[PDB]
């Protein structure tokens, strides 16, 4: 019930966390180009 | 041990916990005789965050908006409401899943996992256990980072950026590769 | 606490990559197994740590030389066992021992004495495995 | 039960008539609008746009209006023991007309029209004509 | 130990607390369901009973395509496993005749439940519906696709709402185009269409598509919120009997510490 | 403390369980001496009532039907019976709310809040510092009245009545006068 | 096991409601994750608790006297900060105290001198605390 409750709770956010990282790299480079090497 | 009219002595004891158990005669009778604490935690190290330092149970005397600014004082509770806001989000979430969660909680909870990660940083010593360089990181850098984090300036940012890096402006760089690496 | 220093380079290279996985592995394990629907990246993942958990079983009395465990970790972390049945890799490693023991003497002795891997010894062990699955047949 | 017109006017989000007794009720057909009332025939009829209007047994002269974009209508017969005459007006968006406004309607015209300017599919067409028909015809009902 | 036995404590005293919460909170959203159902299901019925004026034989051969509307959380009680039971049941019976089976669902569960076994005859699935309140244009997206993908014959299994502690499983024989033009449609004498028939046949028949989905979603919603509510009281009793076990333990493990540790010292006292 | 054929000496003792483990040797070795047990509770003097005995948690050893009777042992276990279903019904009224209720719940209830209020009781003592005065209540009336309130012929009086009355005339007479 | 005999009057009138409602709050503090799905009834319970605790909070080393406590607990409990953001009241309170201290002195004394809260103090009180929101502007 310990370790059970606690692995599943990191899955879950680890996955959750993981789809959005995943998103926020897509739409970064976009809405802060002064970050792209692109533009340097 | 102790500060005099005539010199000074800055002592730095690392105390054996035995069993993980603070609750043991000597922590408990050493606890007493420090001015400041730092307790370093296993579950998490298991997340791989070196140095294993638990914020919620180290504390200092010297954390006073008299002594450091409220700059830092505020920053420093804030970071703390936060990681136990983050804490007692932890059940709801390993019952019922993220999905119950607020869009509130979720930032609350995007933010403390920065922040977790964010404290991390390689030492020069542990580079023959990582092989990654070592950091020395200036405290208004720290302050800095931290109110931007908590700002919500960053939360655009991936949470895996925040890994071993002694400044924003490096979290900001391993972003960049990152997504650079994605295509 | 020694670690990599108590480490040959040859299995520094395979085993940190390796370490990586399994943790990563251990910590969706417990989501994985009540069954939702995951990303590719995420099932990579749980594919690959079943792989090198069913890599790490070993018979008593049946050790192994460091070249050879090389050579099988090679085998499993490039990505040679994920397709592959996790039941089938128990022979899948016995049979690749023994040709890796039959035709390629060679690739272990330099693995022994230099302990490391050049590029040379990396494109010998990919063609060694490309033709070891060539020659055999699997469930996947 | 009695005489009447039993009417249920319908849509997704709301029933704003279950089984109310009325005398009269104004539809507005793919063909043209009609006035069902009891005796009418069983039917069914398609509904392109326009403004129901509802006059209550107990009313007389006094309505109710409702905006429909389209849905259909369906017309029943009494039962010999209940005495009563039935109809169903389903609607996917049943709006009443004091919660219209003739600005937006206009603004969305103008944007239609844009997005239809450039004719290539016929779809993208046949909606900016339709859009047309049911602006103009929320235009000449709102208030 | 002492430990074990008090994490055990404070785990379990957490989940019925967060049960209670939740069974409060499904209790407000079976209310809002319910609310839905009175308001959109006049807007389904009678469409529904005009075509099913129209007999629908389910013994006919031809390609079967399954709707099996589910959820996409879990604490739902048992409604998804009978959901999936009842699809089995209907795909093994229809294949043995010969139909080819298609297979379109609703909800990651009935996915996670039929993926191993009936995997191989998945068409299309869709999920995160029940995210937002169920509306008619979530519905209607459904039904173009299930006609696009025009079948000979089409069943779909969901769960009907009796009362807030009991439900039941159904499959509705849909029509469609197929078995339509396969009748003259003499039922349908009796009403008068204002446009003919014909012309108006195809909008009928995508109105009762949509409004068929609709309604059975609605029903299977309130279904599922009531199981949740079932489940999370049972959980939340189940909590508390374990909470009085694990009690009786910890004070027996501190009862035997105490004596440990005195007779230890006394032992050590006794030895001098 | 026992009797004997001169008199009797009767104990009231009040007991600390450590740690809220019954299990301990100290009141494990003290509950097998006990022949009763009164709990208190403030649960129940939040709503007012005094004495603040719950009679649920309350146990005896007398309460059996061969020293009381066997219709002492009836009303009693009826009144209990009562009181567990009138709990019941408000953990429900705590979520589905005091409209679902069929009729027979609501006169349970009724009946429920009735007996609660009513066994509530003043004290001659507590006059000094209140001025209403003290009510002495033989056993049989209590019993009549716990059977009158019981099988339903009361459930017209109101729930206010039943309230700090020493017996159930006097609850008709507030009843009678509260009307006015 | 003293309580409100160790009280002056002017506290007891506030903190036998406060205690009260402090304890309803603590019947509803796991719905505050759920509060979005609930009703009325509820959230108020939840809304005052809330602003209560945030105005139970202090500063290391500044405490405050029984009139001044009397008067933001009047402030406090006669829901005149339910529609505030509660990171706000922190500030609320002190500008109040300041508010106060520059203007009705002759209430502070009143408290401390009868150690009552009458009706014509309390509706001073109510006086002071309109024209204190009236001249300043809060978040919510």
């Amino acid at each position: 019930s310990v370790k059970f409750m606690d692995q599943k709770r990191s899955g879950e956010e680890t996955v959750y966390f993981k789809k959005e990282d995943e998103a926020l790299l897509r739409n970064l480079l976009a809405n802060h180009p002064e970050y792209d090497p692109k533009y340097s | 041990i102790t500060t005099t009219k005539k010199g000074s002595i800055t002592s730095v004891q690392a105390v054996y916990v035995p069993a993980d158990d603070l609750t043991d005669p000597a922590p408990a009778t050493t606890f007493a005789h420090l001015d400041a604490t730092t307790v370093l935690s296993r579950q998490i190290a298991e997340l791989g965050i070196y140095p294993a330092v638990d914020p919620l149970d180290s504390t200092s005397r010297m954390l006073a908006p008299e002594i450091v600014g409220q700059e830092h004082y505020d920053t420093a509770r804030a970071t703390q409401k936060l990681l136990q806001d983050y804490k007692s989000l932890q059940d709801i979430i390993a019952i019922l899943g993220m999905d119950e969660l607020s869009e509130e909680d979720k930032l609350v909870v995007s933010r403390a996992r920065k922040i977790q990660r964010f404290l991390s940083q390689p030492f020069t010593v542990a580079e023959v256990f990582t092989g990654k360089p070592g950091r020395f990181v200036e405290l208004p850098e720290t302050i800095k980072s931290a109110q931007t984090i908590l700002r919500g300036e960053c939360d655009d940012l991936p949470e895996m950026a925040f890994y071993m890096c002694g400044g924003l402006e490096e979290v900001r760089s391993k972003a960049v590769k990152m997504a650079q690496e994605a295509a | 606490r020694v670690g990599s220093a108590a480490q040959v380079k040859a299995m520094k290279q395979v085993a940190g990559t390796m370490k990586l996985e399994l943790a990563q592995y251990r910590e969706v394990a417990a989501f994985a197994q009540f069954g939702s629907d995951l990303d590719a990246s995420t099932r990579q993942l749980l594919t690959r740590g079943t792989a090198l958990t069913e890599l790490l079983k070993q018979r008593q009395y049946s050790p192994m030389k460091n070249s050879v465990q090389v050579c099988v970790l090679y085998c499993g972390v490039k990505g040679y066992l994920d397709p592959l049945d996790p039941k089938e890799i128990s022979r899948f490693e016995s049979l690749f021992i023994d040709y890796i023991n039959a035709n390629h003497q060679d690739i272990l002795k330099t693995i022994e004495t230099e302990k490391e891997l050049s590029e040379k010894t990396e494109a010998k062990l990919r063609a060694a495995v490309d033709e070891f699955v060539a020659m055999n047949e699997f469930k996947k | 039960f009695k005489n009447q017109l039993l009417l249920t006017l319908s849509s997704p989000s709301e029933a704003i008539y279950v089984r109310t007794p009325v005398r009269s009720v104004t539809v507005p057909g793919s063909e043209g609008a009609m006035t069902m009332t009891n005796g009418h025939s069983q039917t069914v009829a398609r509904l392109k746009a326009g403004e129901i209007i509802v006059r209550k047994g107990e009313t007389g002269d006094e309505v109710e209006r409702f905006f429909l974009s389209d849905g259909f209508v369906l017309f029943k017969s009494p039962e010999d023991d209940s005495g009563c005459c039935t109809a169903e007006v389903l609607g996917v968006e049943v709006v009443p007309v004091s919660m219209l406004d003739k600005e937006s309607a206009a603004t969305a015209l103008q944007e239609l029209l844009q997005q239809g300017a450039g004719a290539t599919d016929e779809w993208t067409k046949a909606r900016t004509l339709l859009g047309q028909e049911l602006l103009s015809s929320v235009i000449r009902a709102a208030p | 130990d002492l430990k074990i036995v008090a994490a055990r404590m404070k785990s379990v005293k957490s989940i019925q607390k967060i049960t209670k919460a939740m069974k409060m909170v499904a209790a407000s959203k079976l209310r809002m369901d319910q609310r839905r159902l009175e308001n959109g299901l006049p807007f389904a019925t009678p469409v529904q009973k005009l075509v099913q004026r129209i007999p629908v034989d389910p013994k006919e051969k031809g390609t079967l395509a399954v709707l099996a509307l589910s959820s996409d959380k879990g604490l739902c009680g048992g409604v998804n496993s009978f959901v999936a039971k009842q699809a089995r049941i209907v795909i093994k019976e229809n294949e043995m005749a010969g139909n080819a089976v298609q297979v379109y669902g609703v909800g990651d569960k009935i996915r996670s439940a039929l993926q191993r076994t009936f995997g191989d005859r998945f068409k299309r699935i869709m999920t995160e519906v029940t995210r937002f309140p169920w509306n008619f244009g979530q519905a209607c997206i459904i039904a173009d696709r299930l006609m696009q993908d025009n079948p000979a014959r089409l069943m779909v299994i969901y769960n009907h709402f009796k009362s807030a502690v009991a439900y039941d499983t159904l499959t509705l024989n849909v029509l469609t185009p197929t078995q339509a033009a396969q009748s003259a449609k003499e039922q349908l004498n009796t009403f008068e269409f204002e446009p003919e028939k014909t012309d108006v046949w195809k909008d009928l028949q995508d109105f009762y598509y949509a409004c068929t989905v609709f309604g059975c979603m609605l029903d299977n919603i309130a279904s599922e919120q009531s199981a949740r509510m079932s489940a999370m009281d049972n959980a939340s009793t189940n909590a508390g009997e374990m909470i009085s076990s694990l009690t009786l333990r910890y004070n027996r493990a501190r009862q035997a510490k105490i004596t440990t540790e005195l007779v230890e010292i006394i032992s050590g006292a006794n030895a001098l």
